[PDB]
């Protein structure tokens, strides 16, 4: 793997593959990348951010079991009384598996950053015309552990939403498609667009997937990290119809159940492809790039 | 015609594409079909247009 | 009524759970500006690591924070059997029963406090320098203590400086932070006092650890009248671990005794919490040398 | 008796480098051994080998400090 040698000045193990430590050197980057992205934010835009827990009921009613269930971590704790907690730390000190006496919270990792929005814009009533526009960031997590450097289990992601007609949200997938492209260009990356599909799970997910990218409801801009035949995306836009409009209860200005769209950044895969394409010394990196990112 | 009857009441989830079978309800749609026959789409003909409406599911069967 | 409460309008939305909010504009703008004052007081020679929200589950059981904190740990799960397991755990949900039932552990737990991953890393780098070794440390920390309280969350935000080495780098440091800190919050307009105080260790094996660390000084807490002057909120806190986490990993000092750690605290959001209790929700209306001090 | 009995509990959630059989009575235990976590196991070890709960005002390092004081505790409770 070509990123491997980027590893000794951008991270350090934690002891678990895809969970790292972040360097300042690598930190600077996420940072200048986060205000790269905010400096390009469209009118009208409202900005929130997630931590990195969300509602599991919230998370249930959104559909995320029928399409991802192999990938959520759900937060379990020790729930019980003083004598049952000590009798599970107990099993611990003797060898035994404290784990079994775990039971599920309240809470999950969130899995993308724009969940928690949906109920929160439902809650207003009735979309204004013209609809509504976030700008929403989250840690986010999936199980999926790897050694690959551009594949983590704990990740930044950073979203555009868009909630309103189809037309609204057409409109909004036009523009981020144009000005995803352009800020990569501007980061001297090279990169491709293309319609892919959402890793469902299952016989069902393999109907979903197809159904995706037969529809072109999801573009990705792939970036050569590892090689150029699998190139790994590092940006994305997400039109969802009236899905997540329906499951909320959101309404357009006409009454009918609104649209959403997002396109989507990921932190961490567009600081390793700068760091890939560019190297892990910024005084030697291009003179267009450094005035771009403020350096 | 008489099991496809049937298993779009149950899974369908409508008030085809014109009513209200949804994504969702589809892939319910063609589990389904899964069940009440014993076969298995290939990833080819599962997609949208291979249950587009009641005629289309039964060709797609024989098939 | 809670005297924060209606801070609630202006710095935060419901995610549907006690504890855990989304983020206005407003107030990241002002957690933001914090981080930069703190970073801004920075030693010289001090090494910044960012870590995620999980951190291994090996390496804390290790840390002996189930000994301690059992009850606040949250760990991570997931689905991890067949295909046909899972899906089974989905539809047992469709059909009105519960998925959870087929989670099992995984080896992450979200991390409780920012400093724990600092240690391995020390370790392994071999013996201490002289002068031993600091870093500034940050995470999203998780406690499982759920409450309406704005100043009681269940996902918060820690910024952390560590230093490792000798008993006099260490409690050299930890004046150093104590007096520095005091500083900064009169520079914020801030009403506090520092006092002793113990971490909130479970079960009566826990009083006896608490007695012995409020006895020993090892925790000194900066705390802010929030909710009421009689129970103030802690916000920085100063801590001692004497050899304690040096002897669980290994770590060496530069005259090869087992090296000692402490680290001082800062709540972000607490301390964010408390900027808006103090100064209101317009920042316009913040007292110009409070203003001047952040930047704003 | 209840100084043997003390002993072996030392032996048996102690963690002591020399034997209890070569420590005295009034010899401070932390001055030569005794660590916190493991305190609070002999601690709870006192607390298993009779049936007894101190209260919190003795629930720390002085009631622990020897064999003495810990026999002296026990018995002024
Ligand atoms: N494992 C990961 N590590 C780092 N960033 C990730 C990871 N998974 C997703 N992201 C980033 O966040 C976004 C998440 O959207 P999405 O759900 O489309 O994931 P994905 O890109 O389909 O998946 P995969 O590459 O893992 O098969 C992507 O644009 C990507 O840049
Ligand atoms: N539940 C919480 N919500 C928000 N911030 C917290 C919470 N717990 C701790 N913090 C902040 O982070 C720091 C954590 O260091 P520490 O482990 O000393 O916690 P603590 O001081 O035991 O707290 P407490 O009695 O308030 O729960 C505190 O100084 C405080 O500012
Ligand atoms: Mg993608
Ligand atoms: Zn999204
Ligand atoms: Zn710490």
């Amino acid at each position: 793997d070509p990123l491997d040698h980027l590893a000794d000045k951008l991270f350090h193990s934690m002891g678990s593959d895809g969970v790292y430590a972040r360097t300042a050197l690598y930190e600077s980057i996420v940072e200048r990348l986060a205000a790269l992205i905010t400096s390009h934010r469209e009118a009208g835009t409202e900005a929130l951010r997630f931590p990195p827990v969300m509602s599991r009921a919230q998370l249930e009613k959104s559909g995320y079991l029928k399409s991802f269930p192999n990938l959520l971590g759900c937060v379990c704790g020790l729930h019980g009384t003083e004598r049952e907690i000590n009798a599970a730390v107990s099993r611990f000190d003797a060898g035994g598996d404290w784990t079994t006496s775990l039971s599920p919270a309240d809470l999950v990792l969130s899995p993308a950053a724009c969940y928690p929005v949906y109920p929160i814009a439902a809650s207003r009533g009735p979309l204004p015309k013209g609809g509504l526009r976030f700008d929403v960031a989250a840690d986010c997590f999936r199980r999926e552990p790897s050694k690959h450097l551009d594949r983590l289990q704990s990740f930044r992601m950073r979203e555009y939403v868009c909630i309103g007609t189809p037309d609204d949200v057409s409109d909004f997938r036009e523009r981020w498609m144009v000005r995803a492209q352009a800020i990569a260009r501007d980061l001297g990356l090279t990169f491709r667009v293309d319609y892919a599909s959402d890793p469902f799970f299952g016989r069902a997910g393999k109907m979903l997937a197809n159904n995706q990218r037969d529809q072109q409801l999801k573009f990705e801009l792939l970036i050569p990290l590892r090689s150029e035949e699998q190139p790994t995306a590092c940006m994305s836009f997400n039109y969802h119809r009236e899905h997540f409009g329906t499951t909320w209860g959101i309404q357009d200005a006409n009454g009918e159940p609104a649209h959403t769209g997002c396109v989507a950044f990921g932190m961490d895969r567009l600081a390793v492809a700068m760091f890939h394409t560019h190297g892990t010394d910024l005084s030697a990196w291009p003179a267009k790039v450094r005035d771009i990112l403020g350096l | 015609n008489a099991t496809i009857r049937e298993i779009l009441a149950k899974f369908g989830q409508l008030p085809l594409y014109a009513a209200g079978l949804s994504s969702f309800a589809s892939v319910q749609l063609m589990l389904g079909i899964e069940e009440a026959f014993d076969i298995e789409f290939p990833d080819n003909l599962l997609n949208r247009k291979s249950f587009a409406s009641i005629k289309a599911i039964e060709d797609t069967v024989k098939l």
